[PDB]
RNA sequence: AGCGCCGGCCAACUCCGUGCCAGCAGCCGCGGUAAUACGGAGGGCGCGAGCGUUACCCGGAUUCACUGGGCGUAAAGGGCGUGUAGGCGGCCUGGGGCGUCCCAUGUGAAAGACCACGGCUCAACCGUGGGGGAGCGUGGGAUACGCUCAGGCUAGACGG
RNA sequence: CUGGUCCACCCGUGACGCUGAGGCGCGAAAGCGUGGGGAGCAAACCGGAUUAGAUACCCGGGUAGUCCACGCCCUAAACGAUGCGCGCUAGGUCUCUGGGUCUCCUGGGGGCCGAAGCUAACGCGUUAAGCGCGCCGCCUGGGGAGUACGGCCGCAAGGC
């Protein structure tokens, strides 16, 4: 395994894709820190720190929306887009007037600052920059 | 309603030929087949009575649907017990999405049915006369239940979504609810309001129609008490 | 310079009637009232469907030739427009009228666009006093238009200022007939111009 | 009633012992320039008839596109078969910048102000479908907020 | 008052002459006896002291794809291993603060580009003022992430 | 004599990993060198038919070669026309091979049908052509052409 990140960030996308109702993913610290920023930007209903075979790992409750009528009923997605931007093979980092706007500002970015990991809004209220980990709408 | 008699009749069908979409109804693979959790049935059962009370409260139609060989008899009966709309022999493609079209052929039927009787007419050439009773044999045949329906329905009732899935597509495509007995190889996606029960015996078939049109029956000032059982 | 042929001929292409010609426009003899076709052999034979080109064209083409205003000056105020803040198509609108030769032709000292012209190049109109000969002129709010003191007392003018009393200018001016001068008070509206045309049109065109 | 533009018009063939025979491909939007804009695809062996057919199918399959002050709530990027269409919303100045296509599309729907680009294979008729879809996924602030939270 | 154009792209159509000739042509293509495509005429369209043509550069070309492409059958997986340099790398704790980010300061000349005002009757042109601006030096701060040092863990890897 | 690989026990080490420009090794058949061998078959070759002709298809013969040792050559529709590693995403069915609580569950291979998804379509679909990350190779209209020239390799044929 290279990016733990990534890899949490699809685990997301491919059980948000089934409309399952939670996925586990190994545990640590920054996978937990996205997760809060995640979980208190409505994207998921929340996550919890569970034991699978002795190994610490992090269950994610996911949330979708109402029963949609027609041909089609599954439910329309909370998460429709999430996006890793810097990667192992190639790290990205902005200034904080470099801060991208994300679907207008209906998006998020998030960012690893000195400050902590925070959303795009919070690091311009801040008036901090850092590494751009991942966009999501 | 229901109260525990479920058990009596059935409990599900089929083995490892199932849609693992159905697992939220399944409790236990006993003798390889899925044993349907009967709790689950209630709770729903709950919900799709109330939700066929207060269309029929309404005045509204629901289209009884049902061509097995295990429902041709239940159906008929059950859905002519509440003067309502059935299909019964065979779905022809097109019954709602094309229901003009079709329709256009009751119209053809009620005509022949004012041909035949004795006062007007009996010259016919005798071929003739056989080319137009064959045609009204097949018209009474397969537009016998479907005469009923004056417009399109607010419901259909299906007895098997799985054997019956052009009429659930054209029910889905148009936004008319759909109400389905459905086992364990079935998807319940496609099936707003869902009866987890076992489609394949009589009795359970005869215990859920039987007593939908009780309510349905119930739903418009009256009591009807015998129905037709057969063992 | 500009155009000096037949005018009519603009309106019969352009399907509308463009006052082009002062008194005659509104007389019963107008050519948009006699011949409202297309000039040419072909002007009376049945219209092909109009492809987005020209319709833009006709649009963009019927706008210019309300002004009487060649297609470099056209565009390089429409560049102009879009290089300043506010919506592009009003600064336009706005921009194109408050040329010296239109702000005349609204105060009411020339029957029409083209006499207008001629009176601003011939020396018979002073801006704040001073005289101007320039029809490209850009008048600013609070500018003051006139008739030169020694040109009062011509005939064309005084028939002009006396068909005049009656009519009443825009919003965005002030006319004084005895005083026999103007006043340019603000950028006109987009609503106070009855022009048909849709500015959004010559904007689509310009950004092909 | 809605305003009626036809996009596109075709003639296919088909062979037979014989030689070819024609049938004609109408494509049609429909639209009232407040709101409201359906796409539809008609085939008949005459024009007028596949133009006919493909307006009622027009007016069959609309959606509700999320205006505000002329332009779109936020960008998109959507895909079909091979062709792809972007949408940005932009200032009221703006005007319609798009190709034909595209541009019949979002005028019969109420847009005044839009860039886009169409990429990849530039097939009116799937570059038209990519049209429909992404005016189909747009979302406004009320809507992903009433969805979040 | 002129120049180009009028088959599609692309705005603007009829008559006569010719007959795979003469000729046109940026591509597709026109012309072989009823040519909106050649030549002329009438008419029309676009610009206008200009209008066309040739040459070259960017665009359209997401057609070298960082933004922003691909490789089963369209062009494209090396015949297969092993492996050097290089590129990339699991969980927890502390130190450093090299990358990274922030603050102050120096530099980033003038002219040019932008914004405002102003002088030539306007404009081109010019004057004044203000703001930006990648990068680099210096001082200070932050430590989430990458790096680095140290100490642990066993889910990767290897061994019994 | 010797390589790989799988399962069970969960015993030891403690991130020791993945990929890999060059390098090195292996690499069907045919072919080449020196010895041996040679039944059958059989390029070239001879004859008979067939045919307008028949430098072929059919028939009768027939030498290299096919076989062995050693040394070269290094190519292919060397194909799954699909690079390797890791993680995630319904199932059903057939089969090979292990462990168990031997109805059945739990590993590792080989096939068929199919969720979601993908694809221009054909089709793929836990043995991905889906969703992602890391590293390498390759493509940029057809012909000229895998040609010419230069360089390296080979006894040659010829290869890169
Ligand atoms: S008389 Fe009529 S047609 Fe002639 S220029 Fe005046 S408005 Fe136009
Ligand atoms: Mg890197
Ligand atoms: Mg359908
Ligand atoms: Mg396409
Ligand atoms: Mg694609
Ligand atoms: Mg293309
Ligand atoms: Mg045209
Ligand atoms: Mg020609
Ligand atoms: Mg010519
Ligand atoms: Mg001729
Ligand atoms: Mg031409
Ligand atoms: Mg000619
Ligand atoms: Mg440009
Ligand atoms: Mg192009
Ligand atoms: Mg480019
Ligand atoms: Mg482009
Ligand atoms: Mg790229
Ligand atoms: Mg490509
Ligand atoms: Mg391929
Ligand atoms: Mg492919
Ligand atoms: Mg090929
Ligand atoms: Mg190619
Ligand atoms: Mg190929
Ligand atoms: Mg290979
Ligand atoms: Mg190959
Ligand atoms: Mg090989
Ligand atoms: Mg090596
Ligand atoms: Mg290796
Ligand atoms: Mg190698
Ligand atoms: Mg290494
Ligand atoms: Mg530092
Ligand atoms: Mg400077
Ligand atoms: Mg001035
Ligand atoms: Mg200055
Ligand atoms: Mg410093
Ligand atoms: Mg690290
Ligand atoms: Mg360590
Ligand atoms: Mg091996
Ligand atoms: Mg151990
Ligand atoms: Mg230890
Ligand atoms: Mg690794
Ligand atoms: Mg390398
Ligand atoms: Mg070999
Ligand atoms: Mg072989
Ligand atoms: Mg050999
Ligand atoms: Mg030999
Ligand atoms: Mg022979
Ligand atoms: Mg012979
Ligand atoms: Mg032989
Ligand atoms: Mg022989
Ligand atoms: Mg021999
Ligand atoms: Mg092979
Ligand atoms: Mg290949
Ligand atoms: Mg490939
Ligand atoms: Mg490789
Ligand atoms: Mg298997
Ligand atoms: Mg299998
Ligand atoms: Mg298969
Ligand atoms: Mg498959
Ligand atoms: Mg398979
Ligand atoms: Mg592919
Ligand atoms: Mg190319
Ligand atoms: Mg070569
Ligand atoms: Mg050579
Ligand atoms: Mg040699
Ligand atoms: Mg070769």
């Amino acid at each position: 395994l290279t990016d733990p990140i990534a890899d949490m960030l699809t685990r997301i996308r491919n059980a948000t894709r089934v409309y399952k109702e939670s996925t586990d993913v190994p545990a640590s610290r920054f996978k937990e820190e996205i997760l809060r920023i995640l979980a208190r930007e409505g994207f998921i209903k929340g996550y919890e720190r569970v034991d699978v075979d002795g190994k610490p790992y992090l269950r994610v409750y996911l949330k979708y929306g109402p029963r949609r009528q027609g041909p089609d009923p599954r439910p329309e997605q909370v998460i429709h887009h999430i996006r890793r931007i810097s990667k192992p093979g190639r790290r990205v980092y902005v200034g904080v007037k470099e801060i991208p706007r994300v679907r207008r500002g209906l998006g998020i970015a998030i960012l690893s600052t000195s400050k902590g990991v925070l959303t795009d809004r919070e690091a311009r209220k801040l008036g901090v920059g850092g590494e751009l980990i991942c966009e999501v709408w | 309603v229901k109260e525990l008699l479920e058990a009596g009749v059935h409990f599900g069908h089929e083995r490892k030929r199932w849609n693992p979409k159905f697992a939220r109804y399944i409790y236990a693979e006993r003798n390889g087949i899925h044993i349907i959790d009967l709790q689950k049935t209630m709770e729903e059962l709950e919900r799709t009575f109330r939700f066929i009370e207060d269309l029929a409260m309404r005045g509204g139609t629901i289209l009884f649907v049902g061509t097995k060989k295990q429902a041709q008899d239940i159906v008929r009966m059950e859905a002519e017990r509440a003067g309502m709309p059935y299909v019964n022999q065979r779905w022809l493609g097109g019954m709602l999405t094309n229901f003009k079209t079709i329709s256009q052929r009751v119209h053809r039927l009620e005509e022949l049915e004012a041909l035949f009787a004795s006062p007007e007419i009996e010259e016919r050439p005798k071929k003739e006369q056989v080319r137009l009773k064959h045609e009204l044999e097949r018209l009474q045949k397969y537009l016998s239940g479907f005469r009923l329906l004056k417009r399109l329905p607010d419901a259909i009732f299906v007895v098997d979504p799985t054997k019956e899935a052009i009429a659930v597509r054209e029910a889905r495509k148009l936004f008319i609810p759909v109400i389905a007995l459905a086992d364990t190889d079935s998807d319940p996606d496609l099936v707003d309001y869902i009866i987890p029960g076992n489609d394949d015996a009589i009795r359970s078939i005869q215990l859920i129609l039987s007593r939908a049109v009780d309510l349905i029956i119930q739903a418009r000032g009256g009591v009807v008490e015998p129905s037709p059982s057969y063992a | 310079g500009r155009y000096i042929g037949p005018v009519c001929r603009l309106c019969r292409r352009e399907g509308v009637k463009l006052y082009l010609k002062g008194e005659r426009c509104y007389s019963p003899k107008c050519a948009m009232e006699r011949r409202p076709y297309p000039p040419g052999q072909h002007g009376q034979k049945r219209a092909r469907r109009p492809s987005d080109y020209a319709v833009r064209l006709r649009e963009k083409q019927k706008l210019r030739r309300i002004y009487g205003i060649s297609e470099r000056q056209f565009r390089n105020l429409f560049e102009e427009a879009s290089k300043k803040k506010g919506v592009t198509g009003s600064v336009f609108l706005g921009l194109l009228e408050s040329r010296l030769d239109n702000v005349v032709y609204r105060l009411g000292f020339a029957v029409s666009r083209r006499q207008a012209r001629q009176l601003v190049r011939h020396g018979h109109i002073t801006v704040n006093g001073r005289r101007v000969d320039l029809p490209s002129y850009r008048v600013r709010p609070g500018d003051e238009i006139a008739v030169a003191e020694k040109s009062r007392n011509l005939e064309l003018i005084r028939q002009n200022l006396e068909a005049m009393k009656g009519r009443k200018v825009g919003p965005w001016l002030s006319l004084d007939v005895e005083g026999m001068k103007g006043k340019f008070l603000r950028l006109p509206d987009r609503e106070d111009l009855a022009l048909p045309v849709n500015e959004q049109l010559v904007i689509e065109f310009y950004s092909r | 009633d809605f305003e009626e533009k036809m996009i596109l018009i075709r003639r296919t063939a088909r062979m037979q012992a014989g030689g070819r025979r024609f049938r004609f491909g109408a494509l049609v939007v429909v639209g009232d320039r407040q709101g409201r804009v359906g796409l539809g695809f008609g085939k008949a062996p005459e024009v007028p008839l596949a133009v006919q057919k493909a307006g009622y199918y027009a007016r069959r399959n609309m959606v509700e596109v999320p205006l505000q002050n002329g332009t779109i709530p936020h960008e998109i990027e959507v895909e079909f078969g091979a062709s792809k269409i972007v949408l940005k919303p932009a200032a009221p100045g703006t005007g319609v910048i798009a190709g034909a296509v595209p541009r019949a599309i979002l005028e019969l729907a109420g847009v005044t102000d839009i860039l886009t680009k169409e990429l990849g294979s530039r097939n009116p008729i799937n570059i038209a479908y990519a049209t429909m879809e992404a005016l189909r996924q747009l979302r406004t602030k009320a809507d992903v907020e009433r969805l979040r939270k």
